């Protein structure tokens, strides 16, 4: 199916404390491939997944090189936005920036994308067409002038339609035994009683890959949402994700309901019920 | 690979 | 200036069995600003040498991050995870139960 190349930066400043603290992950879909952090000791680019170790001593360089300039130029903003909100040198503010490509299952671009944010908040964003930018206050409209300045749409939607996009088909042909197999869930449902009239019925999806996945519970064939607990997918820790759903329910009516489980690597859904 | 522009804001 | 408080799940890598090796898993999430503490317990006591992943976050801009380290699960030991953050008065403790 379709994949996706995403790059994720974190700058916070230290008031009073020196530099500030900068961390870049890349991914492929759900997998992190490399890894940059200010405070550990190589000042490198590293590698996070075996497939990107084969890269050469002048990918390392220039990954490297790319991911310092940008850490520069994060904390010189941080300075820079302090200023356009009047806000005191005490305090301890984030700059997060995100970008990426998205291709189809033939490889091709479908999107492309580039967005910041100041203190948690959208600050700038590159609009659909990769053309011009949309900024969210008065402030990020200095910067939205600059950038039209400084020509910065082209320059990301040449990194976007190009780069981003060949470099993310070479990664998915390097470590296709993993970036392109699929891993279904590993389904299983729990019951414990919680009163002498009700229990839960906790419908689990362990093991699978990607992330993404829909868990539903339907009583007598349609979806309930009341009495429903549904968890955040969660990494497992070894590259897997899990997910649970719970329903509480009269004892003596479990056979009424149903949890379904759609996902990638399943060509259909499942079923299931707590007994046969 | 990473993107090798970038600009002041 | 806009704050938000970490959700927490404390969970095994796989189900959990007494006697038999896992990984205790600590994922912090939906939270900011990134500068947080995460404590993995074992009986109420602190776990040495824990280890968490790259900071990163989610559409809405919000951090997470998973702390882990390997343990074995037994019928009395108690295993939790305590976070604390600007967003919380006093630490969070949340207590592993396998089920979920
Ligand atoms: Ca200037
Ligand atoms: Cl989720
Ligand atoms: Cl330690
Ligand atoms: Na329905
Ligand atoms: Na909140």
């Amino acid at each position: 199916g379709s994949h996706s190349m995403r790059y994720f930066y974190t700058s916070v400043s230290r008031p009073g404390r020196g530099e500030p603290r900068f961390i870049a992950v890349g991914y492929v879909d759900d997998t992190q491939f490399v890894r940059f952090d200010s405070d550990a000791a190589s000042q490198r680019m590293e590698p996070r997944a075996p497939w990107i170790e084969q890269e050469g001593p002048e990918y390392w360089d220039q990954e490297t090189r790319n991911v310092k300039a940008q850490s520069q130029t994060d904390r010189v903003d941080l300075g820079t936005l302090r200023g356009y909100y009047n806000q005191s040198e005490d305090g301890s503010h984030t700059i997060q920036i995100m970008y990426g490509c998205d291709v189809g299952p033939d490889g091709r671009f479908l999107r492309g994308y580039r967005q910041d944010a100041y203190d948690g908040k959208d600050y700038i964003a590159l609009n659909e067409d990769l053309r011009s930018w949309t900024a969210a206050d008065m402030a990020a409209q200095i910067t939205k002038r600059k950038w039209e300045a400084a020509h910065a749409a082209e320059q990301q939607r040449a990194y976007l339609e190009g780069r981003c996009v060949e470099w993310l088909r070479r990664y998915l042909e390097n470590g296709k035994e993993t970036l392109q197999r699929t891993d279904p869930p590993k389904t299983h449902m729990t019951h414990h009683p919680i009163s002498d009239h009700e229990a839960t019925l906790r419908c689990w999806a362990l093991g699978f890959y990607p992330a993404e996945i829909t868990l539903t519970w339907q009583r007598d064939g349609e979806d309930q949402t009341q009495d429903t607990e549904l968890v955040e997918t969660r990494p497992a820790g070894d590259g897997t994700f899990q997910k649970w759903a719970a329903v509480v329910v009269p004892s003596g009516e479990e056979q009424r309901y149903t949890c379904h489980v759609q996902h990638e690597g399943l060509p259909k859904p499942l079923t299931l019920r707590w007994e046969l | 690979n990473s993107a090798s522009f970038s600009t002041f804001k | 200036m806009i704050q938000r408080t970490p959700k927490i799940q404390v969970y095994s890598r796989h189900p959990a069995e007494n006697g038999k090796s896992n990984f205790l898993n600590c994922y912090v999430s939906g939270f900011h600003p990134s500068d947080i503490e995460v404590d993995l317990l074992k009986n109420g006591e602190r776990i040495e040498k824990v280890e968490h992943s790259d900071l990163s976050f989610s559409k809405d801009w919000s951090f997470y991050l998973l702390y882990y380290t390997e343990f074995t699960p037994t019928e009395k030991d108690e295993y939790a995870c305590r976070v604390n953050h600007v967003t919380l008065s006093q630490p969070k403790i949340v207590k592993w139960d396998r089920d979920m």
